[PDB]
RNA sequence: CCGAUAGUGAACCAGUACCGUGAGGGAAAGGUGAAAAGCACCCCGGAAGGGGAGUGAAAUAGAACCUGAAACCGUGUGCUUACAAGUAGUCAGAGCCCGUUAAUGGGUGAUGGCGUGCCUUUUGUAGAAUGAACCGGCGAGUUACGAUUUGAUGCAAGGUUAA
RNA sequence: GGGUAGCGGAGAAAUUCCAAUCGAACCUGGAGAUAGCUGGUUCUCUCCGAAAUAGCUUUAGGGCUAGCCUCAAGUGAUGAU
RNA sequence: CAAUGGUAGGAGAGCGUUCUAAGGGCGUUGAAGCAUGAUCGUAAGGACAUGUGGAGCGCUUAGAAGUGAGAAUGCCGGUGUGAGUAGCGAAAGACGGGUGAGAAUCCCGUCCACCGAUUGACUAAGGUUUCCAGAGGAAGGCUCGUCCGCUCUGGGUUAGUC
């Protein structure tokens, strides 16, 4: 049976990542918040 | 299908009451005084 | 601290008590001095790369350094220590008698 | 006088090592060498060299003599267990045991 | 005020293992000894592990290293048991084995009498109505303000202050 | 390789699909929503000790006042046979 | 002389647990905790002796509370029963020699089998050192293991035209 989460290694850094969050006001509210809880991984 | 009470370690160790192993044949040897299976071979200068 | 590397001193606690010695090294991280003579070891010296399969290796071990006390030199017993400047600059008296 | 062997943390359940414990127990030490060598069954050459050690250590540091040793108490003891899992049908894991075992040897030349 | 199931999620390389495409969720895990003086050397074994010797007050204080409960798993034994119908006890009671916080003692137990768990919920449960596998931890009428009633104390035609 | 996003998309139409989910996805917050309903609520002795009935109620497996219990301070034979 | 069965409930008197005040005590000649015992009080409960343990802890009067658990298809830990039970994941091996403490299972040989529009050869994506050589056998591997995609310490990817 196919299986959802095919990977992709372009789609991933376009959908989730630094600039795409960057580019929002509401996207760089997460990055925001990950700070404060102080996450090792922002995106 | 399924257990309705567990079991008591009475009960338990009656039902192991055969669960034993008994030793072998295991007479001694004639060239080498040893021990060695009945009817098999010696496993100590291979003698039969 | 209060004990340099030449002082000669007393023990006032430990079971080797009322023995005189000489400082022999300090270790002032963990407020320890090494007096020679006192506290002895018994390490088991085990075959070493450039070495024997040996013994008993003797030496010694520190001591806190609150278990010693300093000697002045006239009367030869024990006694706090203090400071009185002179010459410009700081200067070790026994407290009881003059200077070390 | 009595010595011992032990032998600490040996990857096999204890129910399975006291099958084999239990043909030795109260046997003379030179046939209980035989019973353990002319068996199958994995604990068996575990057993053994407990056995082996036990007796070694009654003639060296005891001053014994292996002719007329007994092996007197023979044990194992539940050690330490490991955690491990199986996979199953839907989803699911179940636990399996890796349960191992302490074992005792005591011989003794009957005397005191 | 807490004292390692507590106190921060986190006393420890914690917003970390790990889980999720992502937003996000989110642990467990402290203690050698005063001092490493952390077991030279011998013996069995391929090693692991062990028995001695030694260091130390102490080594079941040997690095999962203060104390070490219960459930659970064993080894040895004193009394008992293969004609018997058991909510497992209790009251009566021989025979045998022991000897105390020394008092009309302790262990076992042939045989006799009488005896259908506990909780919850119900008119009524042995219930074939509910819940609990066992052991351990820890888990539910608090205290702020206001009103009322009772006790107890000061003062009394007066009593009492708030910021 | 891209685009349409939940008070919304998509649908040769089945209440079908939108990350093992869909009569309205998931995550965080308001938040200890509310729960006249069910389940729990932990030491010991002593004294007393009942109700499953009126009446009203969008009210009958809820509630309120009275009837029946207790404790205290009064009244003083007014209770029963 | 008289009274004393008791659920829902009302009322009274107490036992024990942590912390504070004041007073007075005990502890390396061994405190608390733990274990065992044939002891004491009307109850909740209190002592004493020994064993282990290694530094703190009671008593009296008063005060203050995160103050007492057998139940919640309670929460977390860790241990049973079922039980040496089910299973051990599509398909063919045999023998000889060798290596080793240990071989059905590792290496070499011969024969036999199986796929072959594929169980062969390439290559995107994805994964990121699994690649290679020496060494190892705790755990992982549904058995074993002297072996390994596992552990150890040394290496390995070369472009004007792909
Ligand atoms: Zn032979």
């Amino acid at each position: 049976v196919k299986r959802t989460y095919q990977p992709n290694k372009r789609k991933h850094s376009k959908v989730h990542g630094f600039r795409k969050r960057m580019s929002t006001k509401n996207g760089r509210k997460v990055l925001a918040r990950r700070r404060r809880k102080g996450r090792k991984v922002l995106s | 299908a399924v257990p309705k009470r567990r079991t008591s370690k009475t009960r338990k160790n009656k039902r192991r009451t055969h669960f034993k192993i008994s030793v072998p044949g295991m007479t001694e040897c004639p060239n080498c005084g040893e021990y060695k299976l009945s009817h098999r071979v010696c496993k100590n200068c291979g003698s039969y | 601290m209060h004990i340099k590397k030449g002082d000669n001193v007393k023990v006032i606690a430990g079971k080797d008590k009322g023995k005189e010695g000489k400082v022999i090294a300090t270790l002032p991280k963990k407020d320890r001095v090494v007096v020679e003579g006192v506290n002895i070891m018994k390490k088991h010296q085990k075959p070493t790369q450039l070495n024997p399969e040996g013994g008993i290796l003797e030496t010694e071990a520190a001591i806190h350094v609150s278990n010693v006390q300093l000697l002045d030199p006239k009367t030869n017993e024990p006694t706090r220590v203090g400071y009185k400047f002179v010459d410009g600059k700081k200067v070790r008296i026994a407290k009881k008698s003059g200077e070390e | 006088m009595e010595a011992k062997a032990v032998a600490r943390t040996i990857r096999i359940a204890p129910r399975k090592v006291r099958l084999v414990l239990d043909l030795i127990r109260g046997k003379n030490a030179a046939e209980a060498i035989a019973i353990l060598k002319l068996t199958n069954k994995a604990s068996s050459p575990v057993i053994e060299k407990v056995l082996m050690s036990a007796l070694a250590n009654a003639e060296h540091n005891y001053d014994m003599n292996t002719d007329e040793l007994v092996v007197k108490e023979a044990y194992a003891n539940e050690g330490p267990t490991l955690k491990r899992f199986r996979p199953r049908a839907q989803g699911r894991a179940s636990a399996i045991n890796k349960r191992t075992s302490h074992i005792t040897i005591v011989v003794s030349d009957g005397k005191e």
